[PDB]
């Protein structure tokens, strides 16, 4: 685990890269926002615990080739109950990524 | 009544911004035998083997906590 | 002696308490192959895991070195009989092919509970491994184990009002294990040594000469070194080939007498950052064993 990435790379038009994660979002009924072209809220119903959980996504130009996707989660406001937080961040990002790119 | 005109700044948003309010692409953690907020924000690993590597770090009152989940794709 | 300054202080705090500022915490999805989950762990220098199950949206239990020497033990044997699937074997189904109808639910600890609900839970549990869960999140923020617990302990409690207790010995206390030590000779092959690890359930073995003399010790943390490599097939050297590969460097073990204060083997264990002191007599013959499961037992019903 030595070189960690800030979220995902792609040479895709942006306009490309939006419309799919749009796609995507509506696709996995997740709600959104779009607060700028680049610059998204979204979110959702753990179906299994019926808990909402908020993240922004925000399109960033690292080259003038290159484009870099950033996923942001948005805080809230004896065995443990069904639920974490930062694990279901790391579900929403892996599903949206899976349901949107390559 | 005449027609009415409309001025479009057209790109304010042309390109995405560019990237730093220093988000750093690249952390590189080594075990050889802090950075204000990329606070809540995704890390990952190079996919391997058919494995997702996922990181954040999480704040707990004041306690901060790096996350990694091992995951199949 | 006393109720107990030990006793009042764990009472008197929360697990939050102590949780270092900065921490990792690995997790593994179920689904995740076991071999890759124990060559996370050596990749990220870390001894245990929470298990992440994905369809339940819950943690289910966790993953340490105890459940790769289960394994490894499980493989060695099967592979002489020609059964290779363990090492194929996702999580889960490792999971399920031995907690069948045993019911071992994960154990956690809230970061408002005291400490003293802790020690408890990992003395009750028969644990080393307790998962701090933030109800509100459900984030695990986290994992508290002996080691860390004696630290504190022997950090934020003043010397000076003094329990008796911490100036009688081992043996008028009677703290540690002087009966049926699981013991290593020099030339005994990994797999042996497994095999001990996994019917007596016992965190490390002393390795003897021939008189019966401490030479050396082989943990349960000397284990993971294996999942390292990429054969496995090295299980037939000796513990003390194994050991060639504990990084650092060895001074001799880390022993006690009988015959020492409570005071002196509890700041002998929290200088060396240790789980247990082998017991020795005057000649270096194994009498014991003192370790931290033994210690926080003992000052969590007050020392003896
Ligand atoms: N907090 C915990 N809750 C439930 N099971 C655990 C916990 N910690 C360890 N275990 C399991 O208990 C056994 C002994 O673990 P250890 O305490 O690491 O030697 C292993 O099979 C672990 O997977
Ligand atoms: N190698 C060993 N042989 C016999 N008893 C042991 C050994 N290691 C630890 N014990 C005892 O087993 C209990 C759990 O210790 P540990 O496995 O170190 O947490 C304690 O009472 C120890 O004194
Ligand atoms: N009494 C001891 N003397 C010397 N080394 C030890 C002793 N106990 C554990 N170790 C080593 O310290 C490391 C941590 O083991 P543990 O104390 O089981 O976490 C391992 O490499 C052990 O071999």
């Amino acid at each position: 685990s030595m070189a960690w990435h800030l979220g995902i790379r792609s040479q895709s038009r942006p306009n490309d890269i939006m419309a799919e994660v749009c796609r995507a979002i509506k696709q996995l009924d997740y709600e959104w926002k779009v607060v700028n072209p680049y610059y998204l809220r979204v979110r959702r119903k753990n179906p299994v615990t019926s808990t909402f959980s908020k993240m922004s996504l925000q399109l960033y130009q690292v080259d003038s080739r290159t484009y870099l996707l950033d996923f942001r989660s948005i805080d809230d406001e004896v065995a443990p109950r069904p639920g974490s937080h930062t694990i279901e961040f790391f579900e929403m990002c892996a599903n949206l990524i899976k349901i949107l790119a390559q | 009544g005449q027609e009415m005109y409309a001025f479009r700044s057209e790109e304010r948003f042309k390109s995405p911004p560019i990237l730093p309010p220093h988000l750093l692409q690249v952390i590189l953690n080594k075990d050889t035998n802090p950075n204000h907020v990329m606070l809540n924000h995704l890390y990952a690993l190079s996919i391997k083997d058919s494995v997702m590597v996922l990181s954040a770090t999480h704040r707990y009152k004041k306690k901060y906590v790096t996350t990694l989940l091992y995951k199949p794709i | 002696s006393n109720s107990s300054v030990y006793t009042t202080f764990m009472k008197s705090h929360r697990c939050y308490d102590l949780i270092p500022t900065s921490s990792k915490l690995v997790v593994f999805d179920t689904s995740l192959q076991v071999k890759k989950a124990f060559f996370a762990l050596v990749t990220n220098g870390v001894r245990a895991a929470p298990l992440w199950d994905s369809k339940k949206q819950s943690f289910v239990g966790m993953l340490t070195i105890t459940d790769f020497i289960n394994i490894l033990h499980r493989y060695y044997k099967s592979a002489l009989v020609q059964i290779y699937e363990l090492e194929e074997h996702k999580i889960e189904t490792w999971r399920e092919v031995y907690l069948q109808d045993s019911f071992k639910p994960l154990v956690c600890i809230s970061p408002n509970a005291s400490l003293f609900d802790a020690v408890s839970s990992l003395i009750r549990n028969k644990i080393h491994r307790l998962p701090v869960i933030d109800p509100e999140s459900g984030n695990t923020l986290y994992i508290l184990t002996h080691k860390r617990i004696l630290k504190f302990l022997k950090l934020f409690i003043t010397e000076f009002p003094k329990p008796e207790f911490m100036s009688k010995s081992l043996e008028e206390l009677q703290i540690g294990t002087y009966a049926n030590i699981a013991m290593v000779r020099t030339t005994t092959p990994v797999y042996v040594a497994l095999g001990i690890f996994v019917q007596h359930r016992v965190s490390a073995l002393p390795v003897v000469d021939e008189k019966g003399r401490v030479v050396d010790i082989y943990s349960k943390f000397d284990v993971i070194n294996l999942a390292a490599e990429k054969t496995y097939n090295n299980l037939d050297v000796s513990v003390t080939k194994a050991l060639q590969h504990r990084s650092h460097y060895f001074e001799g073990v880390l022993k006690c007498y009988l015959h020492e204060t409570l005071e002196a083997i509890i700041n002998r264990l929290v200088e060396a950052e240790v789980h247990r002191l082998v017991v020795v007599d005057e000649h270096d013959v194994v009498k014991g064993i003192v370790s931290l499961s033994d210690i926080l037992q003992a000052l969590v019903l007050t020392g003896g």
